[PDB]
């Protein structure tokens, strides 16, 4: 069986240098053309570089030339990539594919940003609302955190169904996440709904009680 | 060069669907070694076709590659439910690889369905920090494609609006969310705010009148 696992990804400051690695298994690297591809936040696939087998040429994308270098470590059955004048444009999930992108390894996120920060929670309550379905939707805006991940729960478990946690969005070197729940207009405001947000890295725990508007 | 792909297509289990790939430089040929891969949820990637016809080991017979017209094409004969995925194409222009934008393929695994839109006004706590994040959430829509457009007093708000990427709910339906960000000052200058969610020819609008 073939196997490719990439590593090396980490946060990095704009201008910073980074070195990624693709370790292979199930084959001999030497007579195997390897490609480095990237999937951007926008969920677009972009070609980065290709190194031919034998001992041939290495082709670079124009978006990468001069700044990124490729290498093999046939001896350790490894493939490296030197990331060097990291620009914003570069935050992405770096994968390595074998010949004609048959086999692909799991990826490694590199994020070009500013610095670590605990999240600011905002309770999102309906503007002097109604109840179409005798159902009301409340949310929580988990804003400006660094780095990922985050843990968002409602009445710590209790509200499970109705809940819709959405993926983060990065904008000025900080993430923006959102979550919600929809309860019958019987439970809120009669009973309370709290959103339990934790930015585990920062060891931040925050509770917000959603109160009318 | 630029490689072009249809945004999205949809079929029913059992049908035959064709996805195409096109080169802006001229007719795609064998010299471009047309390559086709599939992205499954959680960014899982598997190459299906390579060399403009050859089906990679493992991959089932239902996928075929060829050139028809001045383009590369991937035919999925009797398209199964588990084929709902994203299909990318790559063409080799004797020096590099140009990847296309993918096609989100839907295999109608349950009735067409409409989005549940809800617009949230900015929090007070937040207005104090001089920021105004309006949140628009889109839910339980099927197929997983939507266009969000923002309007402030009629005028489409051309910037500082970020939308997410549809994701799968346990009911294999999808969700998304858009944001608008103004300073607390920009917010004050306007009395009307609209979030518009278009889905299969049908615009859904949710609003709030600030003043
Ligand atoms: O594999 C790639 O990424 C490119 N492929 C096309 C393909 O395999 O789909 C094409 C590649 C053939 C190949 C080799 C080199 C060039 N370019 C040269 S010599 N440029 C000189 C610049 O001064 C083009 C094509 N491979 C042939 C094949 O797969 O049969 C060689 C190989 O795979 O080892
Ligand atoms: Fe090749």
């Amino acid at each position: 069986e073939v196997t490719l696992v990439e590593s090396g990804g980490d946060s990095v400051k704009p201008g910073g240098s980074l070195k990624l690695s693709c370790a292979a298994s199930g084959f001999t690297l030497s007579g195997e053309t390897m490609s480095w591809v990237r999937q951007t936040p926008e969920k677009r696939l972009e070609w980065v570089a290709t190194t031919l087998s034998g001992g041939g040429f290495t082709f670079y994308s124009a978006s990468v030339k001069g700044r990124f270098t490729i290498s093999r470590d046939n001896a350790q059955n490894n493939l490296y990539l030197q990331l060097n004048s990291l620009r914003s444009e570069d935050t992405a999930l770096y994968f390595c594919a074998s010949h004609r992108f048959v086999h692909w390894g799991h990826g490694t996120l590199v994020t070009v940003s500013a610095k670590t920060t605990p999240p600011s929670v905002y309770p999102l309550a309906p503007g002097s609302a109604a109840q179409t379905n005798s159902m009301v939707t409340l949310g929580c805006l988990v804003k400006g955190y660094f780095p990922e991940p985050v843990t968002v729960t409602w009445n710590s478990g209790s509200l499970s169904s109705g809940v819709h946690t959405f993926p983060a969005v990065l904008e000025s070197d900080l993430y923006t996440l959102s979550s919600s729940v929809t309860v019958p207009s019987s439970p809120r405001p009669s009973e309370t709904v709290t959103c339990n947000v934790a930015h585990p890295a920062s060891s931040t725990k925050v509770d917000k009680k959603i109160v009318p508007r | 060069a630029v490689v072009t792909q249809e945004s999205a297509l949809t079929t029913s289990p059992g049908e035959t669907v064709t996805l195409t790939c096109r080169s802006s430089t001229g007719a795609v040929t064998t010299s471009n070694y047309a390559n086709w891969v599939q992205e499954k949820p959680d960014h899982l990637f598997t190459g299906l076709i390579g060399g403009t016809n050859n089906r990679a080991p493992g991959v089932p017979a239902r996928f075929s590659g060829s050139l028809i017209g001045d383009k590369a094409a991937l035919t999925i004969t009797g398209a199964q439910t588990e084929d709902e995925a994203r299909y990318f194409c790559a063409l080799w222009y004797s020096n590099l690889w140009v990847f296309g934008g993918g096609t989100k393929l839907t295999v109608l695994g349950q009735p067409k369905s409409s989005p549940s839109v809800t617009l949230f006004p900015p929090s007070s706590e937040e207005l104090e920090t001089n920021k105004a994040t309006l949140v628009c959430t889109i839910i339980d829509f099927y197929p997983g494609v939507v266009t969000v457009d923002w309007k402030v007093d009629g005028t489409p708000v051309t910037q500082g609006m970020e939308t997410t990427q549809p994701s799968k709910q346990s009911n294999n339906k999808y969700m998304a969310s858009s944001y608008l960000t103004l300073t607390a000052r920009e917010w004050e200058r306007h009395s009307s705010y609209s979030c518009q969610v278009t889905h299969e020819g049908h615009t859904v609008e949710k609003s709030l009148s600030r003043a």
